[PDB]
Order: structure tokens, then C-alpha cells, then sequence
């Protein structure tokens, strides 16, 4: 933690809902889907979940 | 490589039958009866 | 939400090829000429303005769209407005040395822009352009079917030939099953388009399930499709499979005329309800197959084989019908019957000979063997003659 040591401390908080839909959408491109999955409401049911 | 100036180019001064059309036969005509 | 946005607008290209039929209501024609022409103002059409006025409806009517110069150099000065603004954004991106990606969507949106307006060179150089990064595959599947949908726009079949048989050639190189998806719906559709039917059943009737593609043409449309390919082409069990109980047409039937027109002529077909299956046909011709784009070209093609299909469903069972029956059975006159049906005789597409004396309408029944045999003798008569031309291409050189 030093200064002039390792420069960059970034952040990667568990992700919001929204971030959480677009993972799910992301992950989401692989199977066969029925039309019109609402995945934000599913990930709106995802609390706490991440990654 | 041929000319064929012999044989001049004539002068001029998905698909396979159906190149007829049935309409409207309706025949209401049996209906009637 | 992601969308591949709606750019071109389908509906554009439909309404058109409503206006330029003569066969449609005059009162569509003019519902459709009063749509194009609200589209062209708000999302200015002004370059399918132009090239709908110049060829199209006057190159074969044409009253309501009249080609106004004013309108086709204001909208266009705004065009280009939003052209050049475009390059500034992919010039600045250029200056500023941003990701790849960003430069690459800066070209997409060039593009797709070029698309929003009509013109097919300049949006295809940019999306050429736009493929050479090294974006993902599936921003390329993206892309390149863009461009397919474009084709469709213009009605040019082999333009969305190519462009699929690219998508095909790529598609294992990628895997996405939602991007897969899309390119069956956009496959079957092309198929429905140059009178195949057989893979286009297969794929509007999966499609029917897995429909995101909703910037090809709406769900109705495709369920119409989807339901006269399976009528034309599908067996007495594929229907009842396939057509007939699928619960996405089920929830569906009761929300669209032409629909519920399709599917009362398929559950008559199956549940053999030969006295009104004629006008029920000639309902389906005049709401399902004028109207659309795809389906009035072949609107003869599909009439002439439902005619076949009953009447093979009728001769399959009995052998010795009556002409008497069979004309009240269909509810036309018996002369009208015979001159009908002695239309696929001759070419040994149905299978019966008509006993005009007597009016038996005796059954013959072929054997396979033959059919097969005569097939297999054409088949290897073409591919010898090509193969031929070919050897004597080759051996010169």
C-alpha cells in the first residue's frame, strides 16, 4: 500500500441489479431461449448473488 | 478462340409451370340449390 | 435492453409492396399510401423516397406517392447533415485514438445510419469496412445480418442469400444459440421467399418458440408464415404435432383475421371438413397470401397445390368414389370437378383415373420402385452432363 508501489487500487463491488441483468443477458447467449424471458425480473429476484 | 461470323447475333427491328391462373371460380352457383 | 434496433422498418418495405399491387383493396392501397408517407416524413426516407417513386410503383396507380422534388432535397440536406456528423464522431474517435471497439461501433453507426435512409452501396462499404477489426464474433454475426436485413429491405433475394450463406460459413466460429436463432428465423424466412417450403417449415415452426428477431417482421407474421408452410408441406402427423396443438399458435389464434383464416383452413384440412374447405381457401388467398410480400409471388403456387393436397386426402382412402359425391362433397358442380381434377392426372401427381362414363373415380396405386427409378435416372443424367462439362472444361487446360 505504499505510494510509489503498486499504483491503481479498483473497485469491484458485487453488482447492482442492472449489472446483474447484464451479466445474465451475457451468460444468458448460450442456450436455447424461449421468447420473451423478462431476465430483469429474475435478477431483480437475485439478491446477493454476484458474479 | 472463333468468330462465328457464319451464325450472325439475331436482329431485332425456383420456376417450372404454373403459368396459368385459376381466378375466381367461387361456382356459388351449386349454393344456390 | 439490447436491440438490434429496427433500422430499416420493415413495415416500410411491406406497406410498398401493398401499394404496388393492383389485386389488394383500393381502401389497403391507401392505408398503406398514407403509412409510407408519415414514415417517409418522420423517419425520413427521403433516398427509398426517391427510389420508390422513380421505380417500383411507376415502373409498372402511383397517384398517392408523387415524387416531390422539394421533399426528396430537404430531407435529404438533413441526411446528410446527420452523415457529416456522423464522420466528425468516427473522425474525432480517429483523433482521439480511442479503443478499437469504439471505432468500430463508430462505424456500425455509420452504417446503420446508411441503412436508416435506404442507400445499400454505402452501408455495405461501411460495414465491410466496419468487419475488418477484430471485434467479437458476435458484434460480426450482428452486423452481417444487418446487412441480410437490409437485402430484405430491398427485396433482393440473393443479396440475403449471400449474405446468409456468410453468416452460415462464420456461425461455427461463433456458438451463441441466441445468435444461431436469429439466423434460422432470418434462413427460414429467405427460404419461404424463393419457393422452397421444406427447410422453411421446418424453421418458422421452431421459430415459433425462440422469436427475438422482431426487426425482420412482427410474431403474427411469422406465425402466419410459419402455419402455410406446415399446412403445405406437412404429413397427417407433423399437423397434428406441430401446427395444430402447439401452444404458441393456441394462445395466438384469437388475435389476428388472417390467423384465424389459416387455421380454420389447417383444422378443416385435418378434421376433414371437405364442404367448406374451398372458401376457406379462397379466404386464405385473399387475406394471407395477396397481402403479405413473400407469399404473393407464389400465391398461385400455394392455391394449386391445396387443391392436390384434398383431393389426395379425399382418393387416399376410398377407391371407387362417385363424381356425384365427390362434387357435393366439395359443394361444386360435377363438370367443374372433372376439369379440376384432370389437371393433375396427367402429370401422375395425383393418383386415380376418371371413369367418365359410369362417373367412378376408380384409385390406381403406384409403386415407389418406379418413381424412385425414374427419379434416380434424371438425378444421374444431370449430375453426368455437368459432370461432363466439366472434365471437357478442365481437360483443355
Amino acid at each position: 500500500l505504499r505510494p510509489g508501489r503498486i499504483d491503481r487500487k479498483i473497485e469491484f463491488p458485487p453488482p447492482s441489479v442492472a449489472a446483474r441483468a447484464e451479466i445474465l443477458r451475457i451468460h444468458s447467449r448460450k442456450m436455447n431461449l424461449t421468447r420473451g424471458i423478462n431476465l430483469r425480473k429474475v435478477a431483480e429476484k437475485m439478491n446477493g448473488c454476484s458474479g | 478462340d472463333d468468330e462465328f461470323e457464319d451464325f450472325p447475333i439475331d436482329t431485332w427491328a425456383e420456376n417450372w409451370d404454373d403459368v396459368e391462373v385459376d381466378d375466381d371460380f367461387t361456382n356459388e352457383l351449386k349454393a344456390e340449390l | 435492453d439490447p436491440t438490434v434496433n429496427r433500422v430499416p422498418n420493415y413495415e416500410v418495405s411491406e406497406k410498398a409492396f401493398l401499394l404496388t399491387q393492383s389485386k389488394v383493396s383500393i381502401e389497403q392501397r391507401k392505408e398503406a399510401a398514407e403509412f409510407v408517407l408519415a414514415k417517409i416524413k418522420e423517419e425520413e426516407m427521403a433516398p427509398y423516397y426517391k427510389y420508390l417513386c422513380e421505380e417500383y410503383l411507376v415502373n409498372n396507380l402511383n397517384e398517392w406517392i408523387k415524387f416531390d422534388q422539394e421533399l426528396y432535397n430537404e430531407l435529404c440536406k438533413k441526411n446528410e447533415s446527420k452523415i457529416k456528423e456522423l464522420n466528425e464522431k468516427i473522425q474525432k474517435l480517429e483523433e482521439d485514438d480511442e479503443g478499437e471497439l469504439e471505432q468500430a461501433q463508430a462505424w456500425i453507426n455509420l452504417g446503420e445510419y446508411y441503412a436508416q435512409i435506404g442507400d445499400k452501396d454505402n452501408a455495405e462499404k461501411t460495414l465491410g469496412k466496419s468487419l475488418s477489426k477484430a471485434i467479437s464474433t458476435g458484434a460480426k454475426i450482428d452486423v452481417m445480418l444487418t446487412i441480410a436485413r437490409l437485402g430484405f429491405f430491398y427485396n433482393d433475394q440473393l443479396y440475403v442469400k449471400e449474405k446468409l450463406e456468410a453468416v452460415n460459413s462464420m456461425i461455427e466460429k461463433g456458438g451463441d444459440w441466441e445468435r444461431r436463432n436469429r439466423y434460422k428465423t432470418y434462413y427460414g424466412i429467405h427460404c419461404l421467399a424463393v419457393r422452397n417450403f421444406k427447410e422453411a417449415a421446418k424453421l418458422l415452426v421452431d421459430s415459433l418458440a425462440t422469436f427475438t428477431s422482431i426487426e425482420l417482421t412482427s410474431y403474427e407474421s411469422i406465425a402466419t408464415y410459419a402455419s402455410v408452410t406446415g399446412l403445405f408441406t406437412l404429413e397427417r402427423t407433423d399437423l397434428k404435432s406441430k401446427v395444430i396443438d402447439s401452444p404458441e399458435l393456441l394462445s395466438l389464434i384469437s388475435t389476428t383475421a388472417a390467423l384465424q383464416s389459416i387455421s380454420s383452413l389447417t383444422i378443416s384440412l385435418y378434421a376433414s371438413d371437405y364442404a367448406s374447405y374451398f372458401p376457406y381457401l379462397l379466404e386464405t388467398y385473399a387475406n394471407v397470401l395477396i397481402p403479405c410480400k413473400y407469399l404473393n409471388r407464389h400465391a398461385d403456387f400455394f392455391v394449386r397445390e391445396m387443391r392436390r393436397k384434398v383431393y389426395a386426402q379425399l382418393l387416399e382412402s376410398y377407391k371407387t368414389l362417385s363424381l356425384k359425391s365427390m362434387a357435393s362433397a366439395f359443394g361444386v358442380s360435377v363438370a367443374f370437378l372433372d376439369n379440376d381434377l384432370g389437371k393433375f392426372i396427367p402429370n401422375k401427381q395425383l393418383n386415380c383415373v376418371i371413369d367418365r362414363v359410369n362417373g367412378i373415380v376408380e384409385t390406381n396405386r403406384p409403386d415407389n420402385k418406379n418413381a424412385q427409378y425414374h427419379l434416380l435416372v434424371k438425378q444421374g443424367d444431370g449430375l453426368l452432363t455437368k459432370l461432363q462439362k466439366y472434365g471437357a472444361a478442365v481437360r483443355l487446360t
